[PDB]
């Protein structure tokens, strides 16, 4: 199930996504597997797209801040005028 | 240096540090060393007693070329400036005395 | 330019002094001022009435002591002015307050005016050439020597937890509630008035406080032990007399944890601690779990270091590796640390100089405040 997303208004941003779905059951009839297999579809998509979406719900936290955090560990702004006038005690441990 | 390893025993290391730091004397003497070959032999004294023009022409070449070592020594250039009109001040006086 | 900066550690009950680089500070008395009480009659007395520092502790039964200062907030700025000037004096530094730069310790969360009047004093009274006022966890931690982790310190009126990252004292962590040594101490008077014996000099309430200095534990189990009859020890007075305490020396530093029995909605030292760390960046927990240090005076009860960390893990999710630590020197983490911090290059740019503090005024202070 590959997904293709582009957006580009103001900006640029590609979504690029896949899950190697992986399922089996015993063809046991036609309509009963045909169902069935929309049974493992239904599954494997609601699961999918409900997935993917709270994968963009977890990502202000996680993989953000795998990159760039929001705010510092010191849960505060930046004195530059702190750090330019006089080095932290960095010097010092 | 008896006064300075005082304060230095006693664990006092804010005189010691700014006795080196704080005064001035290590930059100075650094520049004053740059500056150190340059006003040590220069050839004024050419410029002194030269009443012929001949002198003064052979004496202009001579300082100036003496001068040509502020490649190496970071002449500034207002004051390079104010060097030449000074050269040229004493070039007049000596000019005046020869009218 | 001036000759060495002087530590000044404040406190509400023992102000500590010296010069930067000192190793202990060499200054240490008491936050008080005593004035005499009774009557001059005979020619020849004691000379003088405001009496500080050693002279005030010995003839302890003339004066009627009160404090300047009560939860890190300066109450009366004239005893300030005469313990600071006391501070100055032959009998302590023997010094000028001209020629010497002055780091200040001050606890957290105060107010404005303390840092600005105080500024004002130091700099048109003393007119020191350079005031420095700053935290104490910062520099109870740079005594430790590391770098990263909290503090909890309890002193004489304050008590306050700060989790500091490399320096800088995450400013939305600091957690902080008034209730330190001094009132342990009062409460310890309410329950010895329970107890019988009474208490209610100004110049006994000492007393009440070297009781709580050499007498007082705390129980591990807080309830388990309030059920049981103690041996009940005994204590010799200044005047000779004998008092046993019995259950009144185990429930008097309980306050600390539990600050109901003074009847306040405040929280333990426990609560401070778990909730200093837990208002911060989830990603530094660990490591500030990993990281506690204690220090002043009121965490020197026995059993106090043992006691708080059943507290902590009571608190902390599971698993997690607490870690208190318990220097030697929690009386002078603090100072120690102004002696580290005040004898480094850095701090020629730290400071405030008077010519800027003439220049702009207390907002130069607020300005530059770390
Ligand atoms: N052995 C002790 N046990 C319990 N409390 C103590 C002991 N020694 C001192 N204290 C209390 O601790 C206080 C010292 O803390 P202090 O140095 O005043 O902190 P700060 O100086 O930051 O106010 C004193 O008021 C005293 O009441």
């Amino acid at each position: 199930l590959k997904i293709q997303v582009h957006y580009y208004e103001d900006g640029n941003v590609q979504l690029v996504s896949h899950k190697d779905v992986q399922d089996s059951v015993t063809v046991s009839n036609e309509a009963q597997t045909a169902k069935e297999f929309i049974k493992i579809i239904e599954h494997a998509e609601n699961e999918y797209q409900t997935a993917i979406s709270e994968n963009y719900q977890t990502m202000s936290d996680t993989t953000f801040k795998a990159l760039r955090r929001q705010l510092p560990v010191t849960r505060t702004k930046i004195d530059w005028n702190k750090i330019l006038s006089y080095k932290i005690g960095k010097e010092m441990q | 240096l008896l006064t300075l390893d005082i304060l230095k025993h006693g664990k006092r290391f804010h005189a010691t540090v700014s006795f080196d730091t704080d005064t001035g004397l290590k930059q100075a003497l650094e520049t004053v060393n740059d500056y150190n070959p340059l006003m040590k032999d220069f050839p004024l004294n050419d410029l002194l007693s030269a009443t012929e023009l001949d002198k003064i022409r052979q004496a202009l070449v001579a300082i100036f070329t003496h001068l040509r070592k502020i490649r190496n020594t970071k002449y500034p250039i207002q004051r390079a400036l104010r060097l030449v009109e000074a050269i040229s001040r004493d070039l007049s006086s000596q000019l005046l005395k020869v009218l | 330019i001036a000759n060495q900066p002087v530590v000044i550690d404040n406190g509400s009950g023992v102000i500590k002094a010296g010069f930067a680089g000192d190793q202990i500070p060499k200054y240490c008395f008491p936050n008080y001022v005593g004035r005499p009480k009774h009557v001059r009659v005979m020619a020849g007395a004691l000379e003088g009435d405001i009496f500080i520092g050693p002279k005030a502790e010995e003839h302890r039964g003339l004066l009627s002591i009160r404090y300047p200062m009560e939860h890190g907030i300066v109450k009366d700025w004239n005893d300030m002015e005469r313990i600071w000037q006391y501070v100055y004096s032959k009998d302590q530094l023997q010094t000028f307050s001209e020629e010497h730069p002055v780091l200040l310790t001050e606890a957290p969360l105060n107010p404005r005016k303390n840092r600005e009047r105080a500024a004002e004093v130091f700099f048109e009274t003393f007119n020191v050439p350079a005031l420095f006022i700053s935290m104490q966890a910062v520099l109870s931690l740079y005594a430790t020597g590391r770098t990263t982790g909290v503090v909890l310190d309890s002193g004489d009126g304050v008590t306050h937890a700060v989790p500091i990252y490399e320096g800088f004292a995450m400013p939305h962590s600091i957690m902080r509630i008034d209730i330190a040594g001094r009132d342990v101490s009062r409460f310890l008077r309410l329950y010895l008035r329970k107890e019988g014996y009474d208490f209610h000099s100004s110049s006994e309430f000492e007393i009440v406080k070297a009781i709580k200095e050499r007498a007082c534990y705390l129980s591990i189990n807080p309830q388990k032990d309030e059920t049981l009859e103690t041996e009940k020890a005994q204590y010799y007075l200044p005047d000779g007399s004998t008092i046993e305490i019995g259950p009144s020396r185990f429930r008097a530093p309980e306050l600390l944890f539990r600050p109901d029995l003074i009847g306040e909605e405040s929280e333990g030292i426990h609560e401070v601690l778990v909730f200093a760390i837990q208002k911060s960046d989830m990603d530094l927990r660990r490591t500030l779990f990993s990281n506690i240090v204690l220090s002043g005076g009121s965490t020197l009860f026995k059993g106090f270091g043992d006691r708080l960390l059943s507290e902590v893990k009571k608190l902390a999710p599971k698993d997690v590796k607490i870690r208190i630590s318990a220097p030697q020197e929690r009386l002078y983490s603090t100072w120690i640390g102004g002696s580290i911090l005040a004898s480094l290059d850095t701090f020629k740019k730290m400071w405030v100089s008077k010519k800027e503090y003439e220049e702009d005024g207390a907002r130069s202070i607020h300005r530059k405040t770390f």
